[PDB]
C-alpha cells in the first residue's frame, strides 16, 4: 500500500521541470536538455519512465517529488535464445551500453535517473515505482506490444553507496566482475557498476551472475 | 546515473 498522499504516474510534460530540479539536486551528472526531451518520446524515454508524486493534504495540487527516466533497448544479458550470457563492453565504447547481439528479440528497461527528495524516502515509493514498471512490461504482451522486457539495468556510481544499497534490496546483482571504468565524463573517479534484475519469463536467471565480462 | 553522453 503506498503512504497516503502519495501516487505514481506515468511521466509527463508537466512533471519535467520539477523532475529536472530533483535530479539536479541528487545526481552530479548534468544533463542536457536534450535528455529530458527524450524523456518525452515513447519512442525514447517515454514509455516506461514514472513520477513519484505527493499531496500534503487532499486540497492541494500533487507535486513531484521523485521519478525514474528509463529507455527501452535491446538486451545485452542474453543470448537470442534466452540462454544468460557474459556482457560484452567494447573497449573503445566505454561509455556506451553494453553491446547487445544483432537482431535479439528480448529487451531491457535501462534506467537513466532515479531519485527521490529525502523527506520522501523509507516509504517504498520508488520501489513501488519499479514494481509499475515490472507490471508494465509484463502486461504489455498481452495487450499487442512487441517489447519482451527481459531484464532492468542501471549503472551505480561506484561512490554512491545509497544507490547500490537500494538497487540491491531490490534484487539487481553487479555484472561482469568489475566496475566500467571510463564510464563518466567529468565525475571522479569515473567509475560505475552496471546492475542488473532479469524479470518476467526470465526471472528465474535473476541468481546467475557473471563475475566477468567480454 | 548514466552518464550524459
Ligand atoms: C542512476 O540514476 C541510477 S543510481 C542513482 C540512484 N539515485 C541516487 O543515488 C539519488 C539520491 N538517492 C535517492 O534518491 C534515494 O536514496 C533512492 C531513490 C536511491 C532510494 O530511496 P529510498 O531508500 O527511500 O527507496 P524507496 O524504494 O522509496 O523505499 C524503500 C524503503 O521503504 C521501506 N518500504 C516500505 N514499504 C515497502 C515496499 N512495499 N517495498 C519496498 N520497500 C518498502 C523499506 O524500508 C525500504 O527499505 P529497503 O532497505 O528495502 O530499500
Amino acid at each position: 500500500g503506498l503512504p497516503s498522499g502519495a501516487s505514481i504516474v506515468p511521466l509527463a510534460q508537466e512533471h519535467i521541470p520539477a523532475l529536472r530540479r530533483i535530479n539536479s539536486l541528487l545526481l552530479p551528472v548534468a544533463y542536457p536538455d536534450s535528455f529530458y526531451h527524450k524523456a518525452l518520446d515513447p519512442l525514447a524515454s517515454g514509455l516506461f519512465s514514472r513520477a513519484i508524486l505527493w499531496q500534503d493534504t487532499n486540497a492541494d495540487p500533487p507535486k513531484v517529488v521523485g521519478g525514474l527516466i528509463c529507455r527501452l533497448e535491446p538486451n545485452p544479458f542474453l543470448s537470442v535464445t534466452g540462454e544468460p550470457t557474459p556482457v560484452q563492453l567494447p573497449a573503445d565504447q566505454p561509455q556506451r551500453a553494453p553491446q547487445a547481439p544483432k537482431d535479439t528479440p528480448f529487451h531491457a528497461i535501462y534506467i537513466q535517473s532515479l531519485a527521490l527528495l529525502s523527506p520522501y524516502r523509507s516509504l517504498g515509493l520508488a520501489a513501488a515505482a519499479l514494481d509499475h514498471i515490472i507490471a508494465t512490461a509484463a502486461v504489455l504482451p498481452a495487450a499487442g506490444s512487441n517489447i519482451d522486457a527481459r531484464t532492468i539495468y542501471a549503472h551505480v556510481w561506484t561512490e554512491n553507496e545509497e544507490g547500490l544499497k537500494w538497487y540491491e534490496s531490490r534484487g539487481f546483482v553487479k555484472e561482469g566482475g568489475e566496475p566500467v571504468k571510463g564510464y563518466y565524463f567529468k565525475l571522479r573517479p569515473d567509475t560505475a557498476w552496471i546492475v542488473r534484475r532479469h524479470i518476467g519469463e526470465s526471472a528465474k536467471l535473476n541468481d546467475v551472475v557473471h563475475h566477468h565480462h567480454h | 546515473m548514466v552518464n550524459a553522453l
